């Protein structure tokens, strides 16, 4: 199906952001959240939708609940900078549906 | 086992517990003084034995993870509690003077994962945390196999949500002493069904997936 | 149910630890309570149930055993800690006190 | 908490004596009164135990018939009048208090004695 | 010590064919499930398609379905996107990346990406 992430996010330094992943039956679906840099590759912030890599600053969070997926980059700082895409694997279609993306802008 | 009644008012029980609780319902005695239990601290010192009643300690039955509760606030009745605990190795029985209670044996298995760092010596039946594999881990569970979960940042709806449609019945699960048991349900349509859960060490987020 | 507290007959020199063995006819579990009988004056409860200790009373005096077999147990012997003892069988409606127990100083 | 007892009185025998008990520092209902026999030379005895809130008696096998327990709720005091005096009636006569008839235990403990009311028949 | 290589900067006329490679150095080979991700200028990620490690996998994505043809030789542990029929539409910036290979897919995230090819059409 399609993801309808916001085209947008307006967020002020030292803050809570939430960027929604939308989608029909998301919260029995799996989200992995993508951070692109204008240049740098999809740094991967969060998988399965609530855990942390290994490497990485523990300001990123985010959680599913319902139909909704939020992921709360709380302390917004310099760095986040970035558009974050949620990923989910479609199970019935056996292809991952892409999130269009919502930048976060400081 | 096949039974629904665990209150005592005769009462016999004769039950799988799992951390279920005992209620004993005894008079103040300032209303009947005729009424009176044989052993004084019943659930706590109580006969090992039927017709030889002698008292012994309730550490030294063959219980194994317990707690026992004498409660007064009720100014109505009294009551003296214990807890009961699934890791006991064999089928113990004591009486209180009648209260029959046995303790059967759990048949099936017991798979723990402590993601919480202590020292939960009773029940050494692991996967500890190293199991897991990118911070997720897939416990498979055999009909009737006794899942438990020794993290306490529990959160939310555990259980409750199963990913992928079709969610795992469970018969029971239970919530105590920041323990989250599960009980498979020893019967199940599809194999290719998920249950889940949430759990946060170090930060980190660490989930358990359970499938038959 | 006469409950014979055979050591009835005591002397103890003070500073020396005793034990009053307390027997019953029948089973009684741990439904038992001493007191300390002073001459004239009266009865004191020195502990309740056999296994925990009346407030009010100094840590000498100490209770063991249960069913049927009970005792006391002194830690230092003191001027105060003369007196009889009694054994009180809580269980069953009757309750038959012991025939004391002088500890002779 | 204290528990005052009447000063001893001695009858003559054949006749009858009543023992008054007082309470003072704890609510004189819900706690049963037990009257005890010091016989001199014979150890304490149990004659009967009197409940306050409903009233109700209940006498040892032995005073079946012979002894009688009232009280008076305006003065919260108990009463216990025995007949048939004999001279193994004589004795010293302590009423006391059960501290755990309130809550938890079911035994039967005497926390607090009265000063003893000496009767000579 | 551990990372993802692709292949150079290359530029192909319309209507012909890119090959783009993904060597896996660091980290040993079928380990991984193996996934295409390409990002117009100026425009959201697109995944192309994934390839099952363990046995061969014709995953595609519906609008890549017809001109995607993905390989795995194995002997060099090099991931193959052989690619044709360029377009305007076909010109990205390509990113191979890697998730666990687990018999339930929905968990587990491409913890790691490739360097990056641009193609230019
Ligand atoms: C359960 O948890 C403990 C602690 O998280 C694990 O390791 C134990 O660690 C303590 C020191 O903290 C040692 O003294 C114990 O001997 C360790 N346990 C064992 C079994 O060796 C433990 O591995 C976990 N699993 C089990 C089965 O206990
Ligand atoms: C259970 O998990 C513990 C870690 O919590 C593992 O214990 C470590 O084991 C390695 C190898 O034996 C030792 O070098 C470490 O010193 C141990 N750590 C501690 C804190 O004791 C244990 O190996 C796991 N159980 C297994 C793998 O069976
Ligand atoms: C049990 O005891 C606790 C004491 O904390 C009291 O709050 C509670 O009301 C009691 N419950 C029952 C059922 O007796």
């Amino acid at each position: 199906y399609e993801l309808t992430q916001p085209p947008s996010v307006s967020v002020a330094p030292g803050k809570t952001a939430r960027i929604t992943c939308g989608g029909k039956d998301l919260g029995s679906k799996s989200v992995h959240w993508y951070q692109q840099k204008p240049g740098q590759a999809p740094v991967l912030v969060i998988y399965y939708d609530n855990i942390r890599p290994s490497g990485i600053p523990e300001r990123f969070s985010g959680s599913n609940s319902g139909n909704t997926a939020t992921l709360t980059i709380s302390r917004v700082e310099a760095g986040d900078e970035a558009d974050y895409y949620c990923q989910v694997w479609d199970s019935s279609s056996d292809h991952y549906v892409f999130g269009r993306g919502a930048k976060v802008t400081v | 086992s096949g039974f629904i009644g665990y209150k005592c008012n005769f009462c016999t029980i004769h039950s799988y517990f799992i951390y279920d609780k005992i209620r004993l319902i005894i008079p103040k005695k300032s209303s009947s003084p005729e009424f009176k239990i044989l052993p004084e601290k019943c659930f706590q010192k109580v006969y090992t034995d039927y017709e030889n009643r002698v008292e012994t300690d309730i550490s030294e039955l063959g219980l194994i993870e317990y707690e026992i509760e004498e409660n007064d606030t009720n100014p109505n009745y009294n009551e003296r509690t214990i807890t009961i605990s699934p890791f006991s190795p064999k089928d113990i029985e004591f009486f209180c003077f009648m209260v029959h209670v046995r303790v059967l044996k759990y048949p099936h298995n017991i798979l723990f994962t402590n993601l919480t760092n202590d020292l939960f010596t009773y029940l050494p039946k692991t996967y500890n945390e190293s199991n897991f594999v990118s911070n997720v881990l897939e416990v498979e569970l055999n009909d009737g196999e006794l899942f438990v979960l020794a993290c306490e940042l529990i959160n939310k709806k555990c259980f409750q949500e199963g990913k992928e449609k079709a969610l795992y019945k469970s018969n029971k699960i239970i919530y105590h002493k920041n323990l989250t048991i599960f009980k498979a349900p020893f019967y199940v349509t599809s194999k290719d069904v998920n249950t889940e859960c949430t759990c946060k060490f170090k930060n980190n987020n660490y989930k358990i997936v359970l499938k038959p | 149910i006469q409950m014979t507290q055979s050591p009835s007959s005591l002397s103890a020199s003070v500073g020396d630890r005793v034990t009053i063995t307390c027997r019953a006819s029948q089973i009684i579990s741990t439904y038992l309570n001493w007191y300390q009988h002073k001459p004239g004056k009266a009865p004191k409860l020195l502990i309740k149930s056999a296994s925990t200790l009346q407030s009010g009373v100094p840590s000498r005096f100490s209770g063991s055993g249960s069913g049927t077999d009970f005792t006391l147990t002194i830690t230092s012997l003191q001027p105060e800690d003369f007196a009889t003892f009694y054994c009180q069988q809580s269980y069953r409606d009757p309750i038959t006190f012991g025939q004391g127990t002088r500890l002779e100083i | 908490v204290q528990l005052v007892q009447s000063g001893p009185e001695a009858k003559k025998p054949g006749a009858s004596v009543k023992v008054s008990c007082q309470a003072s520092g704890y609510p004189f209902s819900g706690y049963y009164m037990h009257w005890l026999r010091q016989a001199p030379g014979q150890g304490l005895e149990w004659m009967g135990w009197m409940n306050p809130n409903s009233g109700g008696t209940k006498y040892a096998q032995r005073f079946q018939g012979r002894v009688t327990m009232t009280r008076d709720t305006s003065i919260s005091t108990a009463h216990m009048e025995l007949r048939g005096l004999r001279s193994d009636d004589t004795a010293v006569y302590y009423c006391a208090r059960d501290y755990c008839t309130g809550s938890s235990c079911y035994r039967t403990d005497y926390d607090y004695w009265g000063q003893g009311t000496l009767v000579t028949v």
